[PDB]
């Protein structure tokens, strides 16, 4: 043993035992507050967290004395590397405080911004609750557009200046930790080293994500073409049969998930899905019974049972006392073998599946509890959720439900219900993949300076049309920040974990169903009573992150790379059905059609000569607003206060050419007819020429 | 006759430090011994409860400790929880039976302040992690010397850095009636009713 190796091992022994005691007290204080929300409990939580954070910072500096090049043991070296990560501490105290001010301002704007009705300024809405209820259930085109544009106009424009300074500060922090940029720093979770044949480079992630998305695209286009056909029934006027989908009609504020579109896209209306909620009520189930069934499922595959302290310390039901709690299902790993679950459990089918998902997190924690303290994690950031998903997949199958008595013994499954079930799965799983891939691609290019600030908004909607097949209902300039209107962007969270978790979960399920000798389509598989499948899963769970994530992946699936073929196998019955439903339709989209292109007027200007700057564009909109006021006052005998914000400009070329259209004040859904705008331009044609000093040849309105 | 006075003299120990009595060449009365308690479970193995009272054996062994009744499922044969792993492993190589009971206030048995059992016992090292120590059938845990200080709160860990050992204890509140567990094993004859 090397002398440096001996000194480092002695240092890590004292740290590991001290950190367990301090981290456990911090978790226990947090648990007491979450199940008992008082001012006194909040004070205790803050004090315990500060003590644990102070200890960690002091020990991190002591770890800087060890040279990782001299350490030969990979386990000791991996612990020291984790303890040497400075993070935000690399910045000077002046800039660290500046970044914290920006981060807190963006989080406060997001959670407290309000959009208000134009007719009644006194009636305002928050994002949650409020606009989220509208965007989930409304089928009113005009009302959905009001909430979509109002959120980005009122809140997104406040975040635009703050996000520009946030990018500069994050790149300065990343370079101080020897990274290319902040996006490169975020991709370090997937870095693997130390074993020959299992190395994974940071730059490999970008190429591998693009390669996997290419094989997903043919399936996503069939789902896109099917949803477009159904939405033409709901919105006959507003949908092009060959173009993109309007962004405000996707069942979500950002269209991250298409789950809420299911009532409008049901393949078979007279074949409802399997809802065992009524059977649980008729058999007098309770919350404790639900978690006992989940425990039986894990024992049948060979996993250990819950500890005695799990049943006494958990909060499985909503308290009936004067105690106020947070009702969000979470699994807690306090330390020292203390495992708890906090859940406000109802007797419903949805809560039955959530109990299996949360106890899967507990099983993962229990498996790697024997690892050193700093190595008690998942293999990478996408492993933990992938384990939780596959448990819910097996518990929801009709074969599993018949074996636990929630379905009759003579229950028969028809293939029309199977298509209903698979279509609902694709609206959540397949639909979110292009959204996740496109968003993280945009942020990566922003951190690399591939996209300048002057083109942030422009590149966002070019990639929406190209990759996602989604078109914006109103044009946006560089005063907007549409990415930042999402929670994960304005709250400084990486997003690629949702893309990789989806791929991992179907690789895991296909491997475990093969170990269970399942014969049939992959979506009908149940791994219950299979101790061979539980042995492969346990070989991966107990590793933690003490080795390369590629080696842990190969223990369960037998390969070291991401693969989307198991995902394509899971949705094969739906893929065959979709190609028959889209036989007479168009598959694919064109990126030129837009909801506002039919009422736009083309403007061509040849100055050569003053530069056509942003100030000259502001003057043009005011001149158009002036012409609209005069036309309404003279030809229609109406007084309408048209302003420069009622003029919408799109497709601005480096040469002087663009399009514009006019909307009515207070109403972004009321577009003025193009014929009436032409009459307005014709009436004041002479004065517009005098404003810009350009005759009919230098400045021309096409179509007039 | 076999004397059970040492049972009633002092408080029963905890499960990881169970007391053992061995009887040879004496007359025993199991009916009188168990008549003093409210028996809640009499699960027997390789013998009948009626045949165990009136048999003749060469040796008789009794293991007893304080045990809360709501943890009864964790003492059953084939369990893989922490009770069997680190505290007490029953030896089924001979006919043995397990009795759970409550002590009425009429019986004069001092009772402890609380119930304590170990949740884990292991050796630690930064090179590889934690190596658990599992209790053998009929034998004591190697982490016994680390419980002498006691446990003040649940999930407290008592360490010894010289030999790199750690033990964690879990506490349950003392009940109104002291609850105990008896494990009786026999071998085949000088001990008869
Ligand atoms: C919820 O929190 C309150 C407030 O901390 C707890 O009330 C405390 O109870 C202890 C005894 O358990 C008293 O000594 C404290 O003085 C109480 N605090 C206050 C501020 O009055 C309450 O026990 C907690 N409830 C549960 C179920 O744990
Ligand atoms: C796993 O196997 C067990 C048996 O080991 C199955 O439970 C049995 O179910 C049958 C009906 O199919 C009952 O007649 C038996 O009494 C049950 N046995 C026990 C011990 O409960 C269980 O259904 C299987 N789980 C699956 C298929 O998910
Ligand atoms: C469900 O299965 C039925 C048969 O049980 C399918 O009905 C057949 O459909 C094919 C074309 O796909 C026809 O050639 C056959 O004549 C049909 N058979 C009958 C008896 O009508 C049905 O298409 C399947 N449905 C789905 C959604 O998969
Ligand atoms: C385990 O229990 C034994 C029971 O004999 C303890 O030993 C006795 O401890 C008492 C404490 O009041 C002393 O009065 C006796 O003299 C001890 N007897 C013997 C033979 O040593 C023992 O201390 C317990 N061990 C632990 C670690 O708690
Ligand atoms: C370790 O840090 C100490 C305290 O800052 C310093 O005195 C010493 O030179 C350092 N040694 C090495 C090997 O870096
Ligand atoms: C580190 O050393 C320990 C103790 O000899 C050994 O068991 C372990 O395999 C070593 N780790 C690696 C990664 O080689
Ligand atoms: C906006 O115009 C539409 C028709 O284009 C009209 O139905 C609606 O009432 C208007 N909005 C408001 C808030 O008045
Ligand atoms: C055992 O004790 C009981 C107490 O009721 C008594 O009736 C019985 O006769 C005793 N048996 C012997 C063999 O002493
Ligand atoms: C025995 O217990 C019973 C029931 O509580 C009680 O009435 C009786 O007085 C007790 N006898 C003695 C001697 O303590
Ligand atoms: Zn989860």
């Amino acid at each position: 043993q090397s002398l440096i190796e001996e000194k480092a091992e002695s240092f890590l022994n004292k740290f590991n035992q001290e950190a367990e005691d301090l981290s456990y007290q911090s978790s226990l204080a947090s648990w007491n507050y979450n199940t008992n929300i008082t001012e006194e409990n909040a004070q205790k939580m803050n004090e315990a967290a500060a003590k644990w954070s102070a200890f960690y910072e002091e020990q991190s500096k002591i770890a800087q004395n060890f040279s990782l090049q001299e350490i030969q043991n990979a386990t000791i070296k991996r612990q020291l590397k984790a303890l040497q990560q400075s993070g935000s501490s690399a910045l000077s105290p002046d800039k660290n405080k500046q970044l914290n001010t920006i981060l807190n301002t963006m989080s406060t704007i997001y959670s407290t911004g309000k959009v208000c009705n134009s007719m009644n300024p006194q009636e305002c809405f928050l994002l949650e609750p409020g606009l989220d209820e509208i965007m989930a259930t409304s089928t009113d085109y005009n009302r959905r557009l009001w909430a979509w544009e109002g959120w980005r106009a009122e809140v997104g424009k406040q975040l635009r200046p703050l996000y520009e300074e946030y990018v500069v500060l994050k790149n300065e922090m990343a370079r101080a930790n020897n990274y290319e940029d902040y996006g490169d720093y975020w991709r370090g979770d997937y870095e693997a080293e130390g074993v020959e044949g299992y190395n994974y480079n940071r730059n490999q992630l970008i190429e591998d994500v693009e390669n996997t998305f290419k094989e997903i695209k043919p399936l996503y286009e069939q789902l896109h073409a099917y949803v477009r056909t159904k939405l033409m029934e709901v919105y006959p006027s507003y949908i092009s049969p060959t173009g993109c989908l309007p962004a405000h009609l996707l069942g979500d504020m950002w269209g991250r998930f298409w789950t809420n579109l299911y009532p409008l896209t049901t393949p078979f209306l007279q074949k409802p899905n399997i809802d065992v909620t009524d059977a649980m009520v008729n058999q007098s189930w309770d919350a404790e019974r639900i978690f006992k069934e989940a425990e039986k499922f894990f024992v049948s595959v060979g996993l250990p049972q819950m500890t005695p302290g799990f049943w006494t310390n958990s909060m499985l039901t909503e308290p009936g006392d004067d105690r106020k709690v947070v009702c969000h299902p979470t699994a807690w790993d306090l330390g020292h073998g203390d495992f708890r679950i906090k859940m406000c459990t109802k007797v419903t089918m949805d809560n039955f599946l959530t109990a299996h998902h949360e106890m899967g997190h507990i099983q993962y924690d229990m498996a790697y509890a024997k690892q050193p303290f700093l190595l008690r994690n998942g293999a990478n950031e996408g492993f933990h959720e992938a384990v939780g998903e596959i448990m819910s997949l097996s518990a929801a199958t009709p074969k599993h439900l018949k074996s636990i008595g929630l379905l009759p013994s003579n229950f028969q499954e028809d293939n029309e219900t199977e298509i209903n079930f698979l279509l609902k799965q694709a609206l959540t799983i397949v639909g979110t993949l292009p959204f996740t891939y496109m968003l993280e691609k945009w942020r990566w290019m922003v951190f690399q300076d591939k996209i300048p600030r002057e083109q942030w908004t422009k590149k966002w909607w070019e990639m929406k049309r190209e990759i996602v097949g989604v078109v914006e209902p109103l044009p946006h300039d560089e005063t907007y920040c549409d990415p930042a209107s999402l929670f994960h962007v304005s709250n400084d969270y990486s997003f690629i974990r949702y893309y990789t978790r989806t791929i991992y979960q179907f690789q895991f399920q296909e491997a475990l169903c093969q170990a269970a000798k399942h014969d049939g389509p992959l979506h009908k598989c149940d791994i219950s009573n299979s101790t061979e499948a539980g042995q492969k899963l346990l070989n991966m769970l107990s590793l933690g992150n003490s080795g390369p994530w590629t080696l842990a992946l190969e223990n369960v699936v037998g390969s070291r790379n991401m693969d989307v073929k198991p995902l394509l196998n899971y949705f094969q019955p739906l893929f065959v059905w979709l190609k028959e439903q889209n036989r007479n339709s168009t598959v694919g989209w064109s990126t030129d059609w837009s909801p506002y292109a039919d009422q736009s007027i083309k403007v061509r200007i040849s100055l050569k000569a003053y530069e056509w700057t942003d100030n000259e564009m502001y003057l043009f909109r005011s001149s158009v607003a002036y012409a609209m006021r005069e036309y309404f006052s003279r030809e229609k005998n109406q007084t309408v206060p048209f302003g420069e914000a009622d003029v919408w400009v799109s497709d601005l070329k480096p040469r002087v050419s663009f399009n514009f259209f006019v909307t009515s004040p207070k109403n972004v859904s009321d577009i003025i007819p193009r014929s009436e705008v032409e009459e307005a331009i014709r009436m004041s044609r002479g004065r517009i020429n005098d404003i810009f000093g350009l005759n009919d040849n230098s400045l021309e309105f096409l179509g007039i | 006759e076999c004397d059970f006075s040492k049972l009633f003299k002092a408080a029963p120990p905890q499960i990881y430090n169970f007391s053992r009595l061995v009887f040879t060449n004496c007359n025993y009365n199991l009916t009188k011994l168990l008549s003093l308690f409210h028996v809640s479970e009499f699960s027997c193995h390789q013998v009948s409860p009626s045949a165990l009272a009136s048999g003749c054996y060469s040796s008789l062994t009794v293991d007893y400790f304080a045990y809360p009744l709501y943890l009864a499922s964790y003492l059953q044969q084939g369990s893989t929880g922490e009770i069997a792993q680190y505290n007490y492993k029953q030896d089924f190589s001979n006919p043995t039976c397990r009795i759970l009971a409550s002590v009425p206030a009429n019986v004069s048995i001092p009772k402890p302040d609380k119930y304590i059992w170990l949740s884990q016992c292991y050796s630690f090292s930064a090179y590889s992690g934690d190596v658990p120590h599992y209790v053998l059938p009929g034998q004591y845990t190697p982490c016994l010397y680390l419980t002498s200080s006691g446990f003040d709160n649940s999930y407290q860990t008592n360490r010894d850095f010289q030999n790199k050992m750690a033990a964690t204890g879990v506490i349950s509140s003392m009940t109104d009636n002291l609850q105990m567990a008896f494990v009786i094993s026999v071998q085949y004859n000088s001990v008869c009713p």
